[PDB]
RNA sequence: GCCAGUGGCGAAGGCGCCCGGCUGGAACGGGUCCGACGGUGAGGGACGAAGGCCAGGGGAGCGAACCGGAUUAGAUACCCGGGUAGUCCUGGCUGUAAAGGAUGCGGGCUAGGUGUCGGGCGAGCUUCGAGCUCGCCCGGUGCCGAAGGGAAGCCGUUAAGCCCG
């Protein structure tokens, strides 16, 4: 197939992010670009570089004509950035849950927090316990867009970094993925 | 001559009063058990791993 | 078996996995002719 | 005084002061001792707790100083003392509760080594226990039978 | 045929780097329809000489020119050494192509050393003691 | 996986994603109880890495045997490509290892220094944190080390020293 079939399809991130155009794919059949994803580090909103590391995973999801709208699917932090954080004489205390917002959207939030020092198996867990309540408690009060939106910016790591540093200091936690599994 | 010679304890006894019923008590100062006077029921000593944590004995000896 | 690090050794030796083994063979030879054959 | 079958020079434990007479900042007598003593074990607690409780609540450090006298002594005057000893029947519990565990859980072989452990401990202060009469000669650790006894 | 005001058109370059050959792949940003796709088993004919610095410039710059041919004013890089249970070290050519692509004029982005990394591992080849060469 | 360490738990073998449940053992603190109940253990029993075997499942990767490509004078190998058993699960048998601290277990004595884990105590600091720092006690785990010991290497209060078994 030549190449000069292709139209190049404009891509616009979804609504709760700002319908911006972030990229364009070229296809014919605009069926071949339904399940397509893009990944941008938060070039979304670029009026701070506080956030080149944050990848975010949108998928197309109902091209109209020459725009293709998408969706959130996910995001993640840069290796780089974690491998930084994850150093000798500190700790790494992550947590995985599988949460239902308040309006039925089904993610899988795999947040980190990283204490300065070596610390203790029982103090860990009970940062993991805190984690785990405070994800609870804003699944539950929030809806999925200004859960996404909060875990994306850091008000939720700050809010764990607090309510965390009374088990033991901590250095620069976040919440490092979140990935969507259902969207009734 | 020290500190083995004649094993002797760190714990003391020692007098309290509740700050309810002010009735002077003596209890020890490492307890395994929450220590409660025996009037009104109010704890004087909280357990832990050690030295129990005092409450009420504001009005405080030690033999 | 009973063994013995002196025959683990290697100075004036053949390796002892191997001389167990021919060993082993060996016993095997012996018991199969001796019990039915 | 993990010694006897783990070995570590544990030395946890307490230190009592060398003493000929009782403490004068005592308030109790002997009488009035025995009395709580008594209560204590209706109240249904061991003897080892009652202890405990004496020295914490009470102030009441060795009722042995205070009345000549030991815990099992006056629970045994009082017609109150166990039918066997305090000791042997904690490790019968807790043998009871790990056959249980055993039974639902037949993997577990670092726990039946820890029951193994629990029954030789019972062996022995049975054999001691014998010795001195505080049980009948006939008497012999089985584990249904201790089921029963528990219950 | 929308009206493009930018003409700034971004591709992704996969760049698999390994100690046997490099593979440039470039794409549009999602990474489904491809655009080049050129390897140093092209550009040369000595297998020994896949690898090299030399010939991954060259397949870098085939790939950069065919593509800002078709548009494509930059691409981002993901460099990715081969996989989990193989090595996690690309090799020369990574470096090298990129530095061509720049050569070539595409504006060069954002950078990213994919590689899959395990957190678990499959068992890698050569058995227990491994190479013995 | 990284975190993950002369780190921790365990009789050893050995044990690393998180959460919940059942469960074992140890240390610390203890003016709690019992009151020598202890040590060692012939014989005897239990546990016991990998591998192997019986039966039944599963089978991604790796992969003995085997099959091919090379190498080489040769190459029953090392290298390459594949690949069976096996590796995983269930229930059993086997009961071997450089199963090594190549150091049997218990108890007492013979300078210490410096780390580190755990508990406790006392001080100080603090973002008032299951926090940090200092010191002390107990118990572990390491390095160093005078005397001492030893054929020496090296050991050296975690003896390979003196004594009691
Ligand atoms: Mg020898
Ligand atoms: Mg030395
Ligand atoms: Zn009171």
């Amino acid at each position: 197939d030549k190449w000069k079939m292709k139209e190049w399809y404009v891509v616009y991130a979804p609504d709760f992010f700002g319908s911006k155009e972030i990229g364009l794919t070229p296809a014919d059949e605009p069926e071949k670009v339904i399940g397509r994803v893009i990944e941008t580090t938060l070039r979304d909103l670029t009026g701070d570089f506080t956030k080149g590391q944050v990848k975010l995973y949108f998928q197309i999801y109902d091209v109209k004509g020459q725009n293709a709208y998408t969706k959130f699917k996910g995001h993640t932090l840069a290796r780089s950035y974690i491998r930084s954080l994850v150093r000798r004489r500190t700790t790494r205390i992550d947590g995985i849950f599988n949460v239902t917002t308040k309006d039925g959207y089904k993610l899988r939030v795999m947040g980190m927090v990283i204490a300065y020092r070596r610390i203790q198996t029982s103090q860990e867990r009970a940062i993991r316990e805190i984690i785990r309540d405070i994800i609870y408690k804003k699944a539950e009060e929030l809806n999925y867009r200004d859960f996404v939106l909060e875990a994306v910016s850091g008000k939720m790591a700050a809010e764990i970094a607090k309510e965390a540093r009374r088990i033991y200091p901590i250095k620069r936690a976040e919440i490092r993925k979140i990935k969507v599994l259902a969207e009734p | 001559l020290p500190k083995n010679l004649i094993p002797m304890p760190k714990s003391r006894f020692l007098r309290v009063k509740c700050i309810d019923c002010g009735n002077e008590q003596i209890v020890f100062s490492n307890p395994s058990t929450t220590v409660r006077c025996l009037v009104c029921g109010a704890t004087l000593v909280e357990p832990t791993g050690g030295k129990g944590i005092l409450k009420a004995k504001v009005l405080e000896v030690l033999e | 078996m009973k063994r013995r690090p002196r025959k683990w050794k290697k100075k004036g030796r053949m390796r002892w996995k191997w001389i167990k083994k021919r060993i082993r063979r060996l016993k095997k030879q012996r018991r199969k002719e001796r019990g039915l054959i | 005084m993990a010694r006897m079958h783990a070995r570590k020079r544990g030395k946890s434990g307490s230190k009592r002061p060398p003493r000929t007479a009782p403490p004068t900042w005592v308030e109790y007598t002997a009488e009035e001792v025995e009395g709580l003593v008594v209560k204590l074990r209706k109240e249904g607690y061991s003897a080892a707790m009652i202890g405990t409780i004496l020295r914490d609540q009470y102030g009441i450090p060795s009722v042995k100083l205070i009345t000549g006298k030991k815990i099992t002594k006056i629970l045994e005057e009082n017609g109150l003392a166990p039918q066997i000893p305090e000791d042997l029947m904690a490790l019968i519990r807790k043998a009871v509760n790990l056959r249980k565990h055993l039974e639902m859980h037949p993997k577990d072989r670092h726990s039946m080594r820890g029951l193994q452990l629990t029954e030789s401990k019972i062996r022995r202060l049975v054999k001691y226990y014998r010795r001195t009469g505080k049980l009948p000669a006939k008497w012999r650790y089985d584990p249904e039978q201790a089921k029963l006894l528990v219950r | 045929q929308v009206n493009l005001k930018k003409k700034e058109k971004w591709g992704v370059a996969h760049i698999y780097s390994s100690y046997n050959n490099t593979i440039i792949h470039i794409t549009d940003l999602t990474g489904a329809e491809t655009v080049s796709r050129w390897s140093g088993g092209m550009v040369v004919k000595a297998d020994r000489d896949e690898p090299s610095p030399y010939a991954a410039m060259i397949a870098a710059r085939r790939a950069a020119e065919e593509a800002m041919e078709k548009g494509f004013t930059g691409v981002h890089i993901k460099v990715r050494a081969p996989g989990g249970s193989k090595s996690k070290s690309p090799g020369p050519g990574a470096q090298a192509a990129i530095r061509a692509l720049a050569r070539a004029g595409l504006r060069i982005g954002r950078v990213e050393d994919v590689t899959p990394i395990p957190h678990d591992g499959t068992r890698p080849k050569g058995g227990r003691r491994g190479r013995r060469v």
